[PDB]
DNA sequence: ATCAATATCCACCTGCAGATTCTACCAAAAGTGTATTTGGAAACTGCTCCATCAAAAGGCATGTTCAGCTGAATTCAGCTGAACATGCCTTTTGATGGAGCAGTTTCCAAATACACTTTTGGTAGAATCTGCAGGTGGATATTGAT
DNA sequence: ATCAATATCCACCTGCAGATTCTACCAAAAGTGTATTTGGAAACTGCTCCATCAAAAGGCATGTTCAGCTGAATTCAGCTGAACATGCCTTTTGATGGAGCAGTTTCCAAATACACTTTTGGTAGAATCTGCAGGTGGATATTGAT
């Protein structure tokens, strides 16, 4: 399903981050990097939905989850 | 429960009397405020604590916006914060 | 027939999504691989829409600010062309 | 009648302190400690709007949008350092390319 | 004149448990002792927002499990998660 | 009139269950603390350190020596991938690095 | 007496001996004084907050903890030198 | 006919031997007159303590080590063996420092 | 560096969808007034350590010479990645049904708080114990060769 | 495949500075009793999300062509490493005076507590207002040909 993160949603990504010229090994470099991303914010938003024994995932538990990595995300809460 | 967004309003309509403010901005807004309300608070908390104090007064909160805001930020913020203290303890 | 030489398409594309805000990645494909990740977590999890989107927003700014390194990384080797070792660069001095 | 009336305010002064207390942050609150920082958190907000107005007017868009919002804090050395850190929602990036990929 | 408290003389029991004829410099207990001091506040940290984040006013052995899992990595976690259970269900016993 | 036995020799711990008890209480991290939570706290936290003394130990026998030092704790920490990012944004004094040479340095 | 110019102290050879700790092979002659700005920024932000701490503690000399604090809060957490 | 070795061998021979050890590299003396030097700009008559500048000496070469190391990795990547400015200034950069 | 032919961008315009404002009610915050307690600022003062100084030994910085080999520049080919055309399909978006969560309220048993009294584990120095810092010399490895 | 020259490895030895062990005082856990809080079993209710379905609308996958970027090869000037001598200034270690940590006491300004009263921010429909989803034509850039 990390496939369904198209070679075209890469290229423009790339694309507001400045990029011009773009080597055909970095679509699945991207999508693991991705990957490894999800899984560490999802895996502590979860965290923080089963201490609250929910069965939902809120955004207040992804901006948590955010945080805990030192990254803070505004427009979600809260 | 509750939000900064009247004040956020109030303040916008003071520097800017004809601009508007969209929802998902004033959102972000939001977060900022309670981002830095947090900063502060904390660093505050820590600075009474390591010197074995049991009250954060305005001195902390001083104290704690020096450590978290860059330079001229922090002058003009700490010049903010002692006005509205003297405005206040005066009425 | 016409064409652009390589490299004029690209440098508009740069300049259409700088200047732009929206989400670059398709939203049901990342809906589906977030719910795909969770379930090796918890399967019965449900999700607020705005919570697959804080981690939408959260994931594309994330890619967008390592793109830019990686980008730093292969103009520093006198490249114009980005590869899995500048990304790798980039990820190693970040600490990632 | 207000706390926040009283300093010459705008931001909530019993707001601030109701939070103070209720976070854990120590045993007691002075009564000078929410009026300072509601006033430091107050400043903080004009700053940004003022600069996101600005942003706003140039563009030529009569309301702060998020993007608005990135412009001016990407674009002011203070407040982009203060919030290094930060993601802001549908703000984008600057404009900036490289100038050794342009063309001549 | 005034006293001093510190980790010191429990890093050195659990020291020589592990390894009984080896001992440990002072600025490596120093060492020891910021790392105590560390990961007691980081724990308590995490159990704090936890227990904020959820409007509840007690900390209990149930936010300290859960600011385990955040913090630690992987095998680190599962096996403090055990000792730490077993010490809670061994005391309760008492 | 009970006589005493302390709450670490009940939760069967080396490591001073009431300290952490007070330390939690006075550190203004909630208004109340449950039995249990400065019991997990403390056998975590004699987990860790038994954890690093072990790997550290093991590092100073290498060199021969008796004495565990900063460089043994160094060593125990950097050469064990989750200590490592346990601790990957702290400095050890007198820690020193791990050796490593770049390949592409090295002579033909 | 007034000190002055002290950046200057910190030798090419010590920083030779930090590169070679880091790893370096060889140097390019500009190295040296970049390094002794980069190191005049660091010790700035990090006294900067270590003094901060000190004058809201009302003393006249900075300890240790004011240095250990000052680097914690710049997410460089030292250990060895709390007590 | 007099002994020589060639350049770079004395360097490698410099790496493995510091990166063995872990006493300071910077004479102490003329740290503590630049950490003075630096807090007296922030306020006058300060003293102190003889821990707090050894503390600000593990962390200052402690940083510096830290930055040579991604240093490197960026001459190494633009397929130098040399470092330069402008590879301490890409590794502040990608750092956030700069 | 011009010219014409092409392809895309981007001001400009403007109705109306849906953002904003108006209309209005109301718990729950926030304020007030009064009564009590109390953290911590002041004012000491003893006793650590910090500043400073100095000599002397010698470690190490500094300066110089010189050539190895590195970075920089240039040239060139193959082969990768950009730009298209083409057409097939995944995603959007617009609804629906309904269950299965959260979020509230009440209400007592179970849990934690906290002052006072006993008891003892933890600390500070004192008294011992002893790894290993330094200071050797020799064995062994590595280097660069004429 | 040796040789000479160097550096590094790597034990050995032993007093002493640093670590460990011991001792006694006492601060703070522990035990107890009792006052408060609290989290939870129950019992509700209305949002939310999930599952599903389908019509088109863009958007992606694919193949081909070739511009031009990357990497290899090659060349050369000059920079940076290695090796020396010289002597400056760091390091040691030792002594001394005294600033200013900390430890103690006293006692108010400033905090908490609590009862009672007003004010207001959150909330949600209804009523209005006006930015923007799109739809252009003209403006602007780009390209191959000279
Ligand atoms: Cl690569
Ligand atoms: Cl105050
Ligand atoms: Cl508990
Ligand atoms: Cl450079
Ligand atoms: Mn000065
Ligand atoms: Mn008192
Ligand atoms: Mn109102």
């Amino acid at each position: 399903n990390i496939q369904g993160i198209t070679k075209p949603a890469i290229r423009r990504l790339a694309r507001r981050g400045g990029v011009k010229r773009i080597s055909g090994l970095i679509y699945e470099e991207t999508r693991g990097v991705l990957k490894v991303f999800l899984e560490n914010v999802i895996r502590d938003a979860v965290t923080y939905t089963e201490h609250a024994k929910r069965k939902t995932v809120t955004a207040m538990d992804v901006v948590y989850a955010l945080k805990r990595q030192g990254r803070t995300l505004y427009g979600f809460g809260g | 429960k509750e939000s900064y967004s009247i004040y956020v309003y109030k303040v916008l309509k003071q520097v800017h009397p004809d601009t508007g403010i969209s929802s998902k901005a004033m959102g972000i807004m939001n977060s900022f405020v309670n981002d830095i309300f947090e900063r502060i608070a904390g660093e505050a908390s820590r600075l009474a604590h390591y010197n074995k104090r049991s009250t954060i007064t305005s001195r902390e909160i001083q104290t704690a916006v020096r450590l978290l805001l860059p330079g001229e930020l922090a002058k003009h913020a700490v010049s903010e914060g002692t006005k509205a203290v003297t405005k206040y303890t005066s009425a | 027939p016409h064409r652009y030489r390589p490299g004029t398409v690209a440098l508009r594309e740069i300049r259409r999504y700088q200047k732009s805000t929206e989400l670059l990645i398709r939203k049901l494909p990342f809906q589906r691989l977030v719910r795909e990740i969770a379930q090796d977590f918890k399967t019965d999890l449900r999700f607020q829409s705005s919570a697959v989107m804080a981690l939408q927003e959260a994931s594309e700014a994330y890619l967008v600010g390592l793109f830019e390194d990686t980008n730093l990384c292969a103009i520093h080797a006198k490249r114009v062309t980005i590869m899995p070792k500048d990304i790798q660069l980039a990820r190693r001095i970040r600490g990632e | 009648k207000t706390r926040s009336s009283r300093a010459g305010l705008q931001f909530p002064v019993g707001r601030v302190h109701r939070l103070l207390r209720k976070g854990n942050y120590s045993e007691r609150v002075g009564a000078g400690a929410p009026v300072y920082l509601a006033a430091v958190l107050e400043y903080l907000t004009a700053e940004i709007l003022e600069l996101a107005g600005n942003a706003a007017r140039d563009n030529k868009k009569t309301r702060i949008i998020p993007r608005h919002l990135q412009l001016a804090i990407r674009n002011d050395e203070e407040l982009n350092k203060l919030l290094g850190r930060v993601t802001i929602a549908q703000g984008g990036v600057l404009p900036n390319i490289q100038a050794v990929l342009l063309p001549k």
